[PDB]
């Protein structure tokens, strides 16, 4: 237990959480890789949501575990990704070959600048021999050129990212850990970990379940909102959660381990990457029941773009395989639904123009000749007038 | 590789490993223990002096060798046992007997 | 006792102060230091204002034990910060790396800027192994970049800075010292050390204590002010002290050990990483008493922005935190304070008809429709008319 | 001098011979079997810890004995029979079968 410690400094693997474990996953992310350990070149991707917690499950799934690491793999490289520009994907191998390369020979280091692709490609694949068995820990893809540069090599994964559509463009062994909202009972412990009051009058009670709703899971600007309630009080709770229905993430913004002070920063990017008329669909998102079941039709209202509606659906599809933006569920009809989280970035974000104009277009569509049933009641059903209201 | 503590052994026990040892000795001892290379011992072997010969010791055995076994095991045999017996003392009192290391076998060289 | 003084030279840190020496202070950065060593990764915070004499204390707690080095930690590693570029916390580690580096091979020195963090965080700890339980003083510490880096470093450091937030963003624990304004029976140690006219009659006693007031007790700002004694004269003092409540540190200021001339050199970088919004709530906190305890509700009057005036409290703790520009007490009533010295500088360098329109709102929310209680008497301006008399 | 074989039970039954057991009573036994020297038991005798008392004990011996006979003929006497039993147990999974581990794991 102190030649892992080596092994996971060396392979720039971050220290892994202790207030807080997950395990269920851990355990399911580390047989997974063991099934494995005879296969060569596999990805393990660890698709979730953003601030969701992701990477912080591989710091830890690398570091409760020894055997991981010595047993099952010989080494670890860990390295965060982030790429965006084209020479991006080829810049993180730059530092995937110095990573593998020895303590000596980091001086006599020569320009990979000047080194090409089919060089720096064959150049790693040359040296990676004497690492035979050593597993790449990719934390932060959001793109698809590193996934063919690995098809190419030849090499094993596990990878962080948000969007999950990534893995299309190879060919080879894919698996895959969702990282869900928080489960209500989870989250409790969560606060518990940081001892957050324990509940005791139901109307204190009252607020629990509410910020929940609001935080729908989200690890990061739970920590957020913690960083928030120095006085530790649910009194602070409910006033934080007034801010946020006034203020957004905006309200809950803070300095935390995570590498940034608001979630809408993250979530930013996240927008950024959306196809151009993906982009549209999700910025009308807002004016919806957050955290409801609703249908298609209900939806096809505020959506940009006859019998195709479908394309409607779509683009709820490709929103919600993307950074899970958007959520919905195949049974007993086909509805999707805005996480409060997401509502609320919409919210702030969106040209405040476009909300009412948005809504607008609901009522335009508004009207026609758990267990919601507007299929046959849409044209005169506004059960969520509460949330129109807020519009 | 070592660790810390084996690594903190060789530094605090180097007072002495300076006024009475040599690498030349205990090179053949190692290149057959299997903790050496041919280029190794010639590395070591021909330096003018001996901190010398002493600083590459102590730093390409801390990269060798799984433990700090094969050092013990050679100063007994070398007749410079005065040496390993203070650094078997010193990693008995990490082990087994925690806290005892400092007040006991540290501070009496200060 | 001369291979310590071999050690600090090497390790770049400073002589200790001799004259005078707050040994309580001294003596409290060298336990918890002690306290320390098993336990690898640590921060130890001296968080302090401007010039609250932070740094002088690193200087002294290092060099007057001889345990903290050769005993307890075997190296020292002192680098200045004062980080504000983004390249600045890449920068700083640079300047680390050789400071780590052999006499030797500062001859090879590579071109490290010129290569990516990745790389110059491997090679740090890659050659951090030469020296084990090594401790690295960071004065000046501004940015949080830093810590991140430091936490995926695994590394323990002693730290001068005037903001605590930074620790949020870290998760691997941390202690604290604050280096308060200077109590009244210390300052005259303090003037005494430094040789000034013996204070003895009444009038004078009376004159001597004005001049602490002002400072009050910033040790930088208490030097800067002993050395417009040239006469060597209470007398001088009194007039300098008038001259104060009229001109400012600016005719106060002078060549001093201290970076700054100027305390308000000093404070306006201060001023400067405040949060935006949050600096314009600070820039109209100039029409408050000085050095007086007062209520959240007569502050609420000249401060910026349903029942939330509670958002003027958030700002009052948050401007209290960084730079340690506000205090807070929690009883009997949530009060603050605007130190003299914190009062000063901000009063000089602001808007004077800022503060007459700033004024003019206090008077106005006040009239609304040491055991001050404007509870029932908020609408008490000649309680201070002293004070607002001046604006 | 002793061996492999018996000085690795006295590392083996290490765990053991330190939360109970003391040198100081062995040394008029031993000075006595002819295996020690009136410095050796000065040497010994005279440790603050018992844990030096220990470590000198099994240093020391390791060099004077030609065998482990006078140290289980002494924890039978001792009430710590406990000890000299587990001993004689080892020497015995040695002495009366050729055969043990090979370099593996
Ligand atoms: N198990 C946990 N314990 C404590 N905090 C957590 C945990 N999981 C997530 N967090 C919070 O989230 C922040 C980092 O989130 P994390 O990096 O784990 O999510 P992520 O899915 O990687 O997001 P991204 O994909 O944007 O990297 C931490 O600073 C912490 O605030
Ligand atoms: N113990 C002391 N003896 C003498 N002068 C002091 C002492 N403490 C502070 N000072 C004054 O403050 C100046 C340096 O202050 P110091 O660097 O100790 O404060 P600081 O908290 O580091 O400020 P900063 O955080 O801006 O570095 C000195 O030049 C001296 O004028
Ligand atoms: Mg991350
Ligand atoms: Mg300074």
């Amino acid at each position: 237990r102190q030649m892992l410690d080596r092994k996971l400094l060396l392979g720039n693997v971050p220290k892994q959480m202790t207030c807080y474990i997950r395990e269920y996953h851990v355990d399911r992310v580390i047989k997974k890789l063991d099934e494995m350990c005879d296969l060569d070149s596999f990805f393990l991707f660890l698709h979730g949501r953003a601030g969701s917690g992701k990477s912080v499950i591989a710091s830890q799934a690398l570091s409760k575990s020894d055997q991981l690491i010595g047993i099952n793999y010989d080494s670890i490289v860990w390295l965060k990704d982030s790429g965006t520009a084209p020479k991006s994907t080829f810049d993180l191998f730059t530092d995937i070959l110095l990573m593998l390369k020895s303590e000596d020979d980091l001086l006599n280091f020569p320009s990979v600048e000047h080194v090409t692709s089919v060089v720096l490609k064959r150049m790693i694949c040359n040296a990676l021999i004497d690492r035979p068995n050593t597993l790449f820990v990719f934390d932060d893809v959001v793109q698809e050129e590193t996934i063919r540069w690995a098809q190419e090599l030849r090499l094993r994964c596990l990878v962080t990212t948000r969007d999950v559509e990534i893995s299309n463009a190879a060919s080879q062994t894919c698996e895959f850990i969702e990282v869900t909202s928080l489960e209500i009972d989870e989250c409790y412990d969560f606060l518990e970990a940081y001892g957050m009051p324990m509940p005791v009058g139901e109307k204190e009670e009252d607020v629990l379940n509410k910020t929940i709703e609001l935080s729908s899971g989200n690890p990061a600007t739970l920590m957020m909102f913690f960083k928030s309630c120095e006085p530790k009080t649910f009194e602070k709770m409910a006033q934080l959660n007034n801010k946020l229905e006034s203020r957004g993430l905006v309200g809950v913004e803070c300095i935390t381990p995570y590498s940034y002070k608001s979630l809408a920063m993250a979530l930013q990017r996240c927008v950024e990457v959306l196809s151009d008329e993906d982009r549209s669909a999700l910025a009308f998102a807002v004016v919806m029941p957050p955290g409801v079941d609703i249908p298609v039709k209900l939806w096809s209202c505020v959506i940009p773009v006859e019998q195709l509606d479908d394309e409607v659906a779509d683009r709820l599809k490709r929103l919600s395989k993307r950074g899970a933006l958007l959520s919905g569920k195949r049974m007993p009809v086909l509805t999707f639904k805005i996480d409060h989280i997401i509502h609320m970035f919409l919210k702030h974000v969106v040209d405040a123009q476009t909300i009412a104009n948005g809504i607008s277009i609901l009522e335009q569509r508004l009207l026609e000749i758990t267990v919601i049933r507007p299929e046959d009641f849409p044209k005169f059903m506004q059960l969520h007038q509460k949330f129109y209201d807020s519009l | 590789m070592l660790c810390e503590i084996e690594c903190r052994a060789l530094s605090t026990a180097h007072t002495r490993l300076i006024h009475d040892f040599e690498p030349r000795d205990a090179l053949t001892y190692l290149e057959g223990k299997n903790i050496f290379t041919e280029d190794h011992s010639e590395l070591i072997s021909k330096m003018s002096t001996r901190l010398e010969r002493i600083a590459n010791f102590l730093r390409i055995y801390r990269r060798q060798a799984s433990e700090l076994g094969p050092l013990i095991d050679f100063f007994n045999y070398n007749n410079q046992s005065h040496l390993a017996d203070f650094l078997e003392d010193y990693i008995d009192f990490a082990i087994n007997e925690p806290d005892l290391l400092r007040p006991v076998v540290i501070a009496p060289q200060f």
